[PDB]
């Protein structure tokens, strides 16, 4: 209870919503013969949404005034409760796949910048060099902060153009 | 020195069917150019106004609505024909003013006696603020 | 084959092949983690 | 002289040296792209083989091939269709129970919860509802098995395959030359007679030994597999003398010129076969081959290596009036040695075909069983309309850069194209008079009628029921044609569709086809029709006529076909060129079917489809078109909203993807929005911010980023704004119609 | 519900009317000789930042905010 | 829900001041144009040099963000009163389990608090609803004709209106008469203003209408 929201593991609301989804699939169930494909699939679909509802009750998700799942995007009151997986593992995640990608481009920039015709090196990718940064790349936080702490991920201002104000 | 060439006005017009883009109300109470060329055959050129006309041996002589009609007509000329002209401009009145070939050679090529107006000695950026001259009627490009 | 690897480096392929494995190794990823809404170590 | 084959030997190497350097084929995008612009222009000028090359021989070669691959890849997408009815689809049993179960040939993968989008369709099958209406196609064919659909889509592979194999022959082992390209009376003789005469023979050979026997088992009610197979009805006559008794005798009648005989499969009845709703296979048979005798005919009309035969530029040449002047002097020359041309005139007639197409398939349905499926119906119909409109809006385009590039005045002097240059004015200021005069008669008696419902005047609006607007020519047309059997069509049993008149088809308790009745609003919405088609028609001119010059700017045609303007002088010159009017007419064109399938969907959802109940017939909204779609309010609400309710309540079901487009094209119509109302300046300024962010950090593309063109701007605005508007109006069109029926 | 409208839309209206005014201050009035060094002339100094980080944030809402709603559609 | 739509309006509210801020900072000069200050605060363009330079100036700035703020204060006033529709009814849940997607908004919102508006006339009678239903339809037409100016620019016009006037000056019984002014085709500045004008205008009056009818028929 974060901020007046219930556990979906004891809310009623959820229960609700996944007896009737499960419902809603037996009523489309009721139509073929028992070991059709059809009758397969239906079967497969409602093995996936029972797993889904008791995934989401076990993983200790908060429901609101209905049973969908409600997350946390605070440090700190989704640390202590135990919501971290919520917003913040997932900001971690993305900040360091982004990262990767954003470096191995920006690595491989400034490993065809120095060449002899830069202009044809952006359309036809180097792959083996593409193929490199992409795997240096991995490493992305501390070349960053160590380029960062060198002085050298930054230009100067001066040699840097702007209008005429 | 230069003297600009008159308009003789009985001059032969190019074979033509007739354009529904010719001289308008303009013409009557403003102002309507005319082209004048030599062309060494009879041979078949393109209208500023839509349509081919046939200009015949000799001289040919061509009004048109606008100025940019004639040197559009001219430049064309010069292009697919290598053919010079004069252009003119025809006041309702009856005085005719000389026009593109001012002073005989083309603008793109010097002369040595022309006017330099409208030539500032400064480049762009050294141009005054519009706050420095600011309740006057006038752009800061024209100091 | 040089040419044909060259044309195989060209932009467009290389985005589209990308994009499809990307695309495809999410998708797997999906069929066999499903309905992942957090990050539920 | 003398029509023959001439080729050259090997004119291109095949090799993959140049698919390493993009750009190759213009001089223009040489010295790598400095910018995104030579990206954009990469791609923009790929098929301009115009400004590839200037020899008029290898444009040909080019446009062959690609002829070629363009082939290649309908054939391709044929054998998709029919290995999608074999492997993916409830064809078979669709076929023992056409009137309940809905056709179905595509599955999706249960990924992520879109396995919803698999259909309870029926015949124990799950997938998605398709509209195109293969299997009332494949079921006229006289298909009925899951091995003909798979051999089919394997005879396409391979077709695509040949076409491929054809293409790179002709380009690059033996390209044929010049000459050959220009024999339009050879192209005409094989053309007429070879292709479109012999494919219609063939189809009437097919249609006698297998669509006839198969579907007429079917009529009669047999179950598909126990019917025999084609080659065995096609082997012997005599299960076709039990069939139609006339092929006891075989073809002893036909060349002794005693063909009344074969009038049991070949008929002329006219309307609809009652089992299925669709039109006796007989008649299209006899159809077929009528057309084919007329086509093998025609194909005879032109001179080739022989004296008999009549030239084209002699007809051209000879048709030449007082008030005319030379004529048709010059049209041969500009069309065998123009494929800009060509390319107008086919795309036009190819255009209007197309939409002639819509217009007979939904009159009167040909398939069996395509009828009583609302759905394809109105898909189909929507589908040609829309390809139809293109084509013509096309058209207008080639003949815009014809007249800009391939028009020369020499070899044009007072003919038919120098005498309609040298009175544009006349056309194009008549033209807008004429739009004017429709659009206030049209769009102001629906704001008229606007106007007196909401002042509490309903007499005085234009109504049936107050002041009428009778479409009285289209009325007595319609009852010409119902009192034409018997009359002035001696040997038909019936008319030609049951919309002109007469009593209701009705086909496994769903209307096939009815009569339809002309009113008020259906005076005011072909008027509306009428201002559109103009309104188009004005832009296109327009544009096709001032291509080459103007009052405005008179070298219009040096500044080419595809430019964005002239300056901000002259008071402004945006949107000048032929091009631009082009992208006007693309959006007048969206607008004009828009409203046409508008108008076509509600009404035969309120006067034709609907059920049957043996005491009337019970239509989809209930007659409510010929009291509210004189009304603006009428067609927001009764149609725009009333109908919109299927769409929007689809999240859940098999109509979710529909729904969830219905959005998306939305999403990209008021996105085109930022392309079309904005301009180059701003987007050129932010980027420059943003470089100089990517300078900061060092990440700045050698390929500077620049704005998108004004013409590039113009384009994608116009391609989001019709892809938004056309996808909204085919999500809306197909959940609403595969919701209710 | 009109009257929260009207003064939304009233609002929306002026404050771009205060921008365009800015805008055409700096067209106008705007001296660097009389602004320099000033908080003036040091934020068009650095405009291209201001822009960009403008330019990222609405990218980052347009982005987050549209991919969220698509994925609850 | 509420989460989500303050981020819609934080992105408006953003946006609109990007460009607003931009056209304020780029308005005495740019890379593209450096010496605009020189030009003036409106002009149409600097021609189709340089690549292109549509809607260069900062007046063209504030027009662009003029449909921003349009944007920005409709999700707003969408916002406000869906939030109050929910709560007048007694039932806040409509909005709470129909805001968190886009398909809610348009069907719980738009579709379904418009029944009453578009029946204010209908072919059975008419009643008091019928001026905002008018209106509607009306603020309708007044946003697709800023559409026209919005899209169309000025070149085709100037062409056509050059026909109309060779016309008029050679029609039979008209050449009586004559223009004082000549007719030109509206300039690109005055257009986009005009468009702009017609816009704000349609937006405004439809939704008042269909705010105060569909509150007003309700309650
Ligand atoms: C993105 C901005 C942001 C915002 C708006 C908040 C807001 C909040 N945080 Mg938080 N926090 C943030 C970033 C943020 N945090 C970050 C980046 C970290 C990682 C260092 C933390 C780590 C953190 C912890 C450990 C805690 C909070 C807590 C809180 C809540 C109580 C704060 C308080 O007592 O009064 C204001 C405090 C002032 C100093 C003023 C509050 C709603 C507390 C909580 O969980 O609530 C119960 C708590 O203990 N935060
Ligand atoms: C890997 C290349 C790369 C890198 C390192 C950056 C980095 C940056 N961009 Mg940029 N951008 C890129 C490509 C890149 N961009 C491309 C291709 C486009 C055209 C679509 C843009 C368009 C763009 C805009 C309009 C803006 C930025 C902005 C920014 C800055 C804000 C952070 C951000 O992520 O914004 C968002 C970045 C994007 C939305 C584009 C991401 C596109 C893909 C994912 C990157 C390309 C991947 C590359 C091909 C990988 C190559 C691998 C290599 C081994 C070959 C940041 C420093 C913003 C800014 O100025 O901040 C102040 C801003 O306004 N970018
Ligand atoms: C009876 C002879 C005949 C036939 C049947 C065709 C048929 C066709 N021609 Mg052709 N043509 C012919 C004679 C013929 N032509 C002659 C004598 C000339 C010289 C004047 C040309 C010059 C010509 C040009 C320049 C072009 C065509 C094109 C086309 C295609 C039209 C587009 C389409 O999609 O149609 C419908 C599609 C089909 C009916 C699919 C069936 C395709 C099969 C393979 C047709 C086989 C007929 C072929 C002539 C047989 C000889 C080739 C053999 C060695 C395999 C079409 C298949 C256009 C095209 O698309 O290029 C390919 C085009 O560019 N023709
Ligand atoms: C038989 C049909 C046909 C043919 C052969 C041509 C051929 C040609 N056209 Mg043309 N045209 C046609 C029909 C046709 N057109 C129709 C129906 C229209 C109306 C829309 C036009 C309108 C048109 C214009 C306005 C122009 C041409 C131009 C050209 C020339 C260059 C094309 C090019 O390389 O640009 C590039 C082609 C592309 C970049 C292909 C992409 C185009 C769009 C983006 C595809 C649409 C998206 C598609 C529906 C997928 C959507 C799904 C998506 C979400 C993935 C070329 C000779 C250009 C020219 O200069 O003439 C000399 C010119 O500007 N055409
Ligand atoms: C709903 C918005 C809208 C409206 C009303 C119009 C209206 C018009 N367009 Mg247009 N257009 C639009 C959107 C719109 N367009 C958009 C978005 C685009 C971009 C693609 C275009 C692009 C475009 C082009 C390229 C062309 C037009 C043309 C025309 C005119 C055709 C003449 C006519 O229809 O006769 C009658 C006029 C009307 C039906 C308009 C409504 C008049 C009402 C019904 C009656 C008048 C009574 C009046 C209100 C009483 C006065 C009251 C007093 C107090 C003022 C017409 C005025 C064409 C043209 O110039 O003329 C041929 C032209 O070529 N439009
Ligand atoms: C205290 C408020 C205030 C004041 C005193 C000014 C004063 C001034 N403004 Mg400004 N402005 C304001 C607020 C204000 N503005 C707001 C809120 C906006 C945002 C909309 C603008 C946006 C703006 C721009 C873009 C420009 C000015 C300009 C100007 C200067 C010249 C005015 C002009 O162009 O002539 C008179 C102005 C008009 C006649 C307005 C035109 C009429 C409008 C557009 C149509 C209204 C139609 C109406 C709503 C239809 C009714 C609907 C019904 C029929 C259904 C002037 C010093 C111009 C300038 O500085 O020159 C360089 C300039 O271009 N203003
Ligand atoms: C629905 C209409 C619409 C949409 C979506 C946008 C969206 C956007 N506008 Mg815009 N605008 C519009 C209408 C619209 N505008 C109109 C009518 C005007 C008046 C002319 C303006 C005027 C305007 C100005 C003046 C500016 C913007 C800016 C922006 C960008 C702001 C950044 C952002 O929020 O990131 C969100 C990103 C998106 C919403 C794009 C959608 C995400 C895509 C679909 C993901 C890609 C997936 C897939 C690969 C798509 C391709 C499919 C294909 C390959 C088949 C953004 C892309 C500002 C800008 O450039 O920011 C820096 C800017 O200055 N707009
Ligand atoms: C930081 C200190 C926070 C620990 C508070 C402990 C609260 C109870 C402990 C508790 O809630 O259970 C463990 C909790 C997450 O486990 P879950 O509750 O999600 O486990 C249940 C489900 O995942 C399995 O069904 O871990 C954390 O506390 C946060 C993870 C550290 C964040 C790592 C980021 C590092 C940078
Ligand atoms: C439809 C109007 C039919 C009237 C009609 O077209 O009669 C045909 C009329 C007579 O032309 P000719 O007899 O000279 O045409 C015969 C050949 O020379 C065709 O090139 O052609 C025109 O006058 C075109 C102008 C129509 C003006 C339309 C208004
Ligand atoms: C939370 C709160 C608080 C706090 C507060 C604060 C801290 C403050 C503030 C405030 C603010 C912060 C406000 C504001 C706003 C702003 C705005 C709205 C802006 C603006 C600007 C502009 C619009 C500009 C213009 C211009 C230009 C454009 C250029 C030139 C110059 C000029 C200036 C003209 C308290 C506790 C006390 C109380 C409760 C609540
Ligand atoms: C937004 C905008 C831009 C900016 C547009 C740009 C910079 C193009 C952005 C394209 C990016 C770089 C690629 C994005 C790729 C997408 C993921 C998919 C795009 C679809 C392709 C596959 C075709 C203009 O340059 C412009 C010019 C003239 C009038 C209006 C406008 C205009 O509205
Ligand atoms: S606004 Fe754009 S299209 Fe119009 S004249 Fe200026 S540069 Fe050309």
């Amino acid at each position: 209870d974060v901020a007046g929201l219930t556990p979906c593991s004891e809310s009623k609301a959820f229960a609700k919503r996944k007896k009737n989804e499960v419902k809603a699939l037996n009523k489309r169930l009721k139509n073929y013969e028992a070991d059709s494909a059809p009758a397969l699939a239906l079967k497969a679909t409602i093995a996936r949404t029972e797993a889904r509802f008791d995934k989401y009750a076990k993983q200790g998700l908060l429901c609101g005034t209905d049973g969908l799942p409600h997350l946390i995007a605070d440090p700190g009151l989704a640390l202590r409760y135990g919501h971290a997986g919520d917003v913040f593992i997932p900001t971690i995640g993305f900040i360091y796949f982004a990262g990767w990608l954003g470096y191995a481009g920006s690595k491989y920039l400034q490993a065809v910048a120095a060449t002899a015709k830069p202009i044809e090196k952006e359309i036809i990718i180097d792959v083996p060099l593409a193929w490199k940064l992409l795997w240096e790349g991995f490493g992305w936080p501390l070349r960053a902060f160590a380029e960062y702490k060198n002085g050298s991920l930054m230009e100067d201002d001066a040699k840097i153009t702007v209008s005429p104000r | 020195a230069f003297t600009p060439p008159t308009l003789q006005s009985d001059t032969p017009s190019p074979i033509f069917g007739g354009s529904t883009g010719g001289l308008l109300s303009q013409a009557q109470v403003e102002e309507f150019h005319v082209i004048t060329w030599e062309s060494k055959k009879e041979q078949i050129f393109e209208m500023p106004t839509g349509g081919a006309a046939i200009m015949r041996q000799g001289p040919n002589l061509l009004k048109l609505a606008r100025k940019e009609q004639c040197l559009a007509l001219l430049t064309q000329l010069r292009t697919k024909f290598k053919i010079d002209g004069y252009i003119y401009r025809v006041f309702p009145n009856g005085e005719v003013q000389y026009l593109h070939p001012k002073d005989g050679v083309y603008p793109e090529k010097v002369n040595a006696g022309r006017s330099g107006d409208n030539t500032n000695m400064r480049r762009i950026g050294q141009n005054k603020e519009p706050v420095q001259i600011k309740f006057s009627g006038k752009i800061p490009a024209e100091f | 084959m040089k040419d044909f690897t060259t044309y195989l480096s060209t932009a467009p392929v290389l985005t589209l092949l990308s994009v499809t494995v990307v695309a495809g190794l999410l998708i797997e990823i999906n069929r066999f983690f499903p309905d992942a809404l957090i990050a539920a170590f | 002289k003398k029509v023959k084959i001439v080729v050259d030997r090997n004119p291109v190497a095949t090799n993959f040296e140049k698919w390493a350097k993009p750009g190759h084929f213009s001089r223009t995008l040489s010295k790598g792209p400095t910018t995104t612009t030579w990206i954009w222009n990469l791609h923009a000028d790929a098929h301009d083989f115009d400004t590839q090359t200037s020899d008029l021989e290898e444009i040909s070669r080019k446009v062959f091939s690609a002829h070629f691959g363009q082939l290649g890849i309908i054939f391709i997408w044929l054998s998709g269709m029919y290995f999608h009815g074999a492997r993916f689809s409830n064809y078979e049993a669709w076929l023992t129970d056409p009137t309940h179960i809905k056709p179905s040939a595509q599955v999706v993968w249960p990924i992520v919860g879109q396995e919803i989008l698999n259909a309870d369709v029926g015949g124990g099958f799950q997938g998605l509802q398709i509209t195109s209406g293969f299997f009332q196609l494949w079921r006229a064919a006289g298909i009925t098995s899951e091995l003909q659909l798979y051999t089919t889509a394997i005879g396409a592979l391979v077709m695509a395959a040949a076409m491929f194999f054809a293409g790179w022959f002709h380009y690059h082992k033996a390209a044929p030359k010049l000459e050959w390209f220009q024999n339009v009376e050879s192209m005409l003789n094989h053309h007429l007679g070879g292709l479109l005469g012999l494919g219609s023979l063939a189809w009437a050979g097919h249609q006698i030994h297998v669509s006839l026997p198969i579907n007429k088992l079917l009529d009669a009610g047999v179950d598909p597999k126990e019917i025999p197979l084609p080659h065995e009805f096609t082997l012997n006559p005599e299960l076709m003398a039990q069939l139609y008794p006339s092929f006891s005798k075989g073809l002893a009648p036909f060349f002794t010129l005693d063909w009344a005989q074969y009038s049991d499969f070949l008929t002329f009845q006219g309307g609809l076969n009652p089992v299925t709703g669709g039109l006796w296979l007989t008649d299209t048979v006899h159809h077929h081959l009528a057309i084919a005798v007329l086509f093998l005919i025609a194909g005879h009309q032109y001179r080739t290596n022989w004296g008999i035969g009549s030239s084209l530029k002699e007809i051209l040449e000879a048709h030449k009036g007082p008030f005319t002047g030379e004529g048709h002097k010059g049209l041969y020359e500009i069309l065998t040695t123009s494929w800009h041309a060509q390319l107008a005139i086919n795309l036009a007639l190819f255009g209007s075909l197309s939409i002639i197409v819509a217009h007979h398939m939904y009159a009167m349905p040909p398939y069996p069983y395509l009828a009583t499926d609302y759905g394809t119906q109105l898909s189909l119909f929507t589908h040609h309309m829309w390809i139809g409109g293109f084509c013509i809006v096309g058209a207008g385009a080639h003949a815009a850069i014809f007249m800009v590039r391939d028009y020369d005045p020499t070899n044009n002097y007072n003919n038919l194209l120098d005498r309609v240059l040298r009175h544009r004015d006349a056309i194009i200021s008549h033209l807008n008079w004429v739009c004017i005069f429709l659009g206030f008669h049209s769009f102001g008696l629906y704001i008229h009628n606007d106007t007196m419902s909401a002042l509490g005047r309903p007499q005085d609006m234009f109504s049936d029921t107050a002041i009428q607007l009778q479409p009285v020519f289209a009325q007595w047309v319609q009852n010409t044609h119902f009192l034409a059997p018997g009359f002035t069509a001696p040997n038909a049993l019936a008319s030609t569709s049951p919309s002109w008149g007469g009593d209701v088809v009705a086909v496994g308790g769903k209307v096939a086809m009815m009569p339809i009745s002309l009113g008020t609003a259906d005076f005011l919405v072909h008027h509306i029709h009428a201002f559109t088609i103009h309104v188009t028609v004005l832009i296109l001119l327009k544009g096709v006529l001032y291509a080459r010059s103007s009052r405005l700017i008179p070298d219009k045609a040096n500044l080419g076909f595809r430019f964005p303007c002239d300056g901000p002088g002259r008071g402004g010159t945006c949107q000048v060129s032929a091009w631009d009017h082009v992208f006007l007419g693309l959006f007048w064109m969206y607008n004009s079917i828009s409203i046409v399938i508008f108008h076509f969907s509600w009404k035969m959802q309120s006067d034709v489809w609907g059920t049957v109940s043996a005491n009337g017939v019970s239509h989809i909204t209930g007659g409510n078109f010929a009291q509210s779609a004189n009304t603006i309010n009428g067609w927001l609400r009764d149609f725009l909203w009333a109908q919109s309710s299927q769409v929007i309540q689809s999240y859940g079901s098999a109509l979710s993807a529909y729904g969830l487009i219905f959005l998306g094209a939305h999403f990209v119509w008021a996105f085109s929005l930022m392309f079309l109302f904005s301009g180059r300046g701003y987007w050129q300024e932010l980027i420059e911010s943003i470089v100089w962010a990517h300078n900061k950090l060092k990440v700045a593309p050698a390929i500077q980023p620049r704005a998108l063109s004004i013409t590039q701007g113009r384009a994608v605005g116009v391609a989001h704004y019709l892809l938004g508007g056309i996808a909204t109006t085919w999500s809306f069109f197909l959940a609403r119609i595969l919701a209710v029926g | 519900a009109a009257l929260y409208t009207h003064h939304q839309y009233i609002a929306g209206f002026i404050m771009c009317g205060a921008f365009a005014h800015g805008a055409i201050f700096f067209v106008r009035d705007y001296d660097p000789a009389q602004n320099r060094g000033n908080v003036l002339a040091r934020i068009l100094d650095h405009k291209e930042a201001l822009i960009s980080h403008l330019s990222w944030a609405s990218l980052f809402l347009g982005f987050h905010t549209l991919g969220l709603y698509v994925h609850n559609d | 829900g509420d989460f989500l739509v303050h981020h819609a309006i934080a992105l408006g509210l953003h946006t609109t001041t990007l460009i607003l801020v931009k056209g304020a900072l780029d308005a005495r000069g740019s890379k593209l144009m450096p010496d605009k200050k020189d030009f003036g605060y409106s002009f149409p363009c600097d021609g189709p040099g340089r690549g292109g330079t549509c809607d260069i100036s900062a007046w063209d700035a504030f027009y662009l963000a003029v449909f921003w703020m349009l944007n920005t204060i409709g999700w707003v006033t969408f916002y406000w009163h869906w939030k109050h529709l929910g709560i007048w009814q007694g039932n806040v849940n409509q909005f709470n389990e129909s805001s968190t997607y886009l398909m809610g908004w348009l069907r719980d919102y738009l579709w379904l608090n418009s029944s009453q508006l578009i029946n204010g006339y209908n072919p059975f009678g008419m009643n008091s609803l019928s001026v905002w239903a008018w209106m509607f339809l009306f603020g309708h037409l007044i946003y697709a004709t800023g559409f026209m100016f919005l899209i169309s620019w000025r070149g085709y016009w100037q062409e056509l209106i050059e026909t109309l006037a060779w016309a008029h000056e050679r029609t039979p019984l008209a050449n009586l008469v004559r223009w004082r002014d000549k007719p030109v085709a509206l300039s690109i500045v005055q257009a986009r203003l005009v468009g702009l004008t017609h816009f704000s205008v349609g937006y405004v009056l439809t939704y008042a209408a269909f705010l105060i009818a569909s509150t007003s028929g309700k309650f």
